[PDB]
């Protein structure tokens, strides 16, 4: 109410003592626990822990990898988590040499069952999946635990190191020779419909385009063949109604200039991957296109 | 509670509150007095021995 | 230094049992007609919008314009209301019948019932009542409207009981850990006017698609190099398999697009939350906000 009260500068939390300090200050009691500086006091990023079976911890142990929930019609687990790299054994987009390569590493009592759940029913994969974010600082317990980043930059605590997102080279593609100073990242499922079976076609597609109208229009050039497959499945099969050629959804954004090729290393089995650097997380709802 | 290591379930604080009640059991003692003993304790007759 | 919060004041006097009936609903989405700073309790909830002949679809649209708001704190007299800011996390009550799990794309829907419930109890002033909208996960929210629209398409013919057996299947969706019985929008065979419009909003569009496509596909087919348009006419010529002034073409095309704008309320759905951690026994869960 006072005119000086509005003349005061906006509060700085760092100048103020932490609330654990203010309580101890009145009684002047001294606890053994440190109080001068609460950690994680300054993080715009938000996180939530994801318990995972230990047969999928590999490659995820390296910081920076996409995670997606995979809903199951079984009551337990209702939602097995899936690696972006473990997802590629099913995708047709992966090279046949790379597909036989990594698959030997991911074999497990648990991970092999996840492939069976993609064959349980007709329903398309994009309905069965939901993007979660990316891991930082794996716990690596006997029951694996992960700290997924719902939003914001991936980084080590106290900002000591900024983790970079890792994306396989087989899925990555560029829409333009001229990258802008900024470009959003888009996970994009695609379905090349076919007689005996409709294969998934995963792609990672960074682009300077942001508006949904301009993005889908250029998307139809590279994917016109799968678009032709969709109507072709209709005319061949009366009383059969396949839907959705694919799905686009926002995943985040990157500084573009920081992008450069890299490779994962595990079990003496290197795997080249595109390496986005300061990938702030910005999850987006699925947006089907035909 | 007690501290525990990483990869294990923890122990969130568990405040607990309870309230005792009370029982009751009254007693009573009848006792008789002869009506003559009352009337002699009350009224006093002539001072005969 | 306190965070800004909308104030609100009930008019009717509250018994101590009533103010404690409200403190059980700390976190809770509360629609607000307009971002006014003061607000009467009559403005709270969908109850001011409650209608008889007007259908569920009218609640589906006006609720999108409502300002969702959590009840950050409850006291006497004034009641605080914390409008979410995008990108921050916000704990929310699981008032929705569906159980929540990690990462769900929650989106608000108006409350529903299937006759008497085990607990309809809520805060209740004289005549006034509160109604807290459901917070359904997104995949079910498509399943709700997909059932509600088809059920009204058969409303013209309740006379065949064999059709009712299909309506009984649509009436009870069975999501895991749930046993819903979606109420029939129809009452006494007659449709609600909102249901009659929503059915007209779609059937009129599909009818115009059957005939208007026969012209424009022809001139546009030869110019195309992708050839995908060239085979689109094949199914249209086989859509005939069963058994004009230039100004008329303009008014005919004009209705085809404007009806879709009326239909858009039932199509795309905004997501209002995405789940993170879930509390034990699923009483509530924190959810980072997302407009």
């Amino acid at each position: 109410m006072d005119a000086r009260a509005v003349a005061k500068r906006p509060r700085d939390p760092a100048d103020e003592d932490n609330e654990l300090v203010t309580a101890l200050k009145a009684k002047r009691e001294v606890n053994t626990i440190s109080v001068r500086y609460l950690y994680h006091a300054d993080h715009q990023a938000l996180t939530a822990r994801f318990f995972v079976p230990e047969g999928l911890v590999e490659f995820e142990a390296q910081p920076g990898a996409l995670l997606i929930r995979m809903e199951t019609g079984c009551d337990s687990p209702r939602h097995l988590y899936i690696s972006l790299y473990l997802l590629g054994i099913r995708a047709s987009n992966v090279s046949a040499s790379t597909r036989c390569l990594l698959e030997s590493v991911y074999t497990a009592s648990a991970a092999r069952a996840a492939l069976q759940w993609l064959d349980l029913g007709p329903h398309l994969l994009h309905r069965r999946l939901e993007t979660l974010g990316c891991v930082k600082t794996v716990s690596l317990g006997i029951t694996s635990l992960l700290t997924c980043v719902m939003r914001g930059y991936l980084y080590n605590t106290l900002k000591t190191e900024v983790f970079a997102l890792m994306i396989p080279k087989d899925m990555y593609l560029t829409w333009e020779e001229t990258r802008g100073r900024l470009q959003y990242v888009y996970l994009i499922i695609v379905y090349d419909y076919d007689g005996p079976e409709t294969r998934p076609g995963i792609y990672v597609l960074t682009s300077s385009i942001a508006h949904w109208q301009t993005l889908v229009d250029v998307a139809r050039g590279k994917f016109a063949r799968e678009r032709c497959s969709f109507v072709n499945r209709r005319i061949t099969r009366p009383r059969q109604i396949p839907l959705c050629t694919g799905v686009i959804q926002k995943l985040g954004w990157c500084l573009a200039d920081d992008i450069h090729t890299s490779f994962l290393v595990h079990k003496e089995l290197k795997l080249s991957v595109v390496r986005l650097d300061n990938f702030s997380v910005e999850l987006g709802d699925f947006r089907e296109f035909v | 509670r007690v501290a525990s290591g990483a990869g294990l379930p923890t122990s969130r604080q568990t405040t607990i509150m309870v309230t005792k009640y009370s029982e009751k059991s009254p007693i009573t003692i009848p006792f008789e007095l002869s009506a003559a003993c009352l009337t002699y304790l009350r009224e006093t007759f002539e001072g005969t021995i | 230094a306190m965070e800004a919060n909308i104030f609100c004041t009930f008019d009717h006097k509250l018994s101590i049992a009533d103010v404690g009936k409200l403190t059980k609903l700390v976190a809770a989405v509360v629609p607000i007609p307009q971002r006014l700073h003061l607000i009467k309790h009559y403005q709270l909830g969908l109850h001011q919008f409650v209608d008889h002949t007007r259908g569920y679809v009218r609640l589906r649209g006006l609720l999108r314009n409502m300002t969702l708001t959590l009840m950050r704190r409850v006291e006497g007299n004034q009641i605080l209301l914390h409008v979410p800011t995008h990108g921050l996390l916000y704990t929310v009550l699981n008032t929705g019948p569906v159980t929540w799990e990690k990462g769900d794309a929650l989106c608000v829907l108006p409350p529903l019932f299937h006759g008497p419930l085990a607990r309809e109890n809520l805060l209740t002033l004289g005549q006034w009542e509160l109604v807290l909208p459901w917070i359904v996960p997104m995949p079910l929210a498509l399943e709700i409207n997909q059932r509600l629209l088809i059920m009204g398409l058969f409303s013209l013919d309740r006379s065949y009981e064999e059709v009712k057996a299909a309506v009984q299947q649509l009436q009870t969706i069975t999501f895991r850990d749930a046993t819903f019985t979606i109420p029939d929008p129809v009452i006494d065979q007659h449709l609600l006017i909102d249901m009659k419009t929503a059915c007209l909003s779609m059937s009129m569009v599909a009818n115009l698609a059957s005939e208007l496509t026969m012209t424009y596909v022809r001139k546009l087919a030869l110019e195309d190099s992708s050839m995908l348009l060239v085979k689109c006419q094949e199914l249209l010529m086989r859509l005939d398999r069963e058994r004009v002034s230039p100004d008329d073409e303009i008014a005919r095309l004009s209705a085809l697009f404007v009806m879709l704008r009326q239909l858009d309320d039932l199509i795309r759905e905004q997501v209002v939350f995405t789940v993170c951690d879930v509390s034990p026994d699923n009483k509530s869960a924190t959810c980072i906000f997302k407009g």
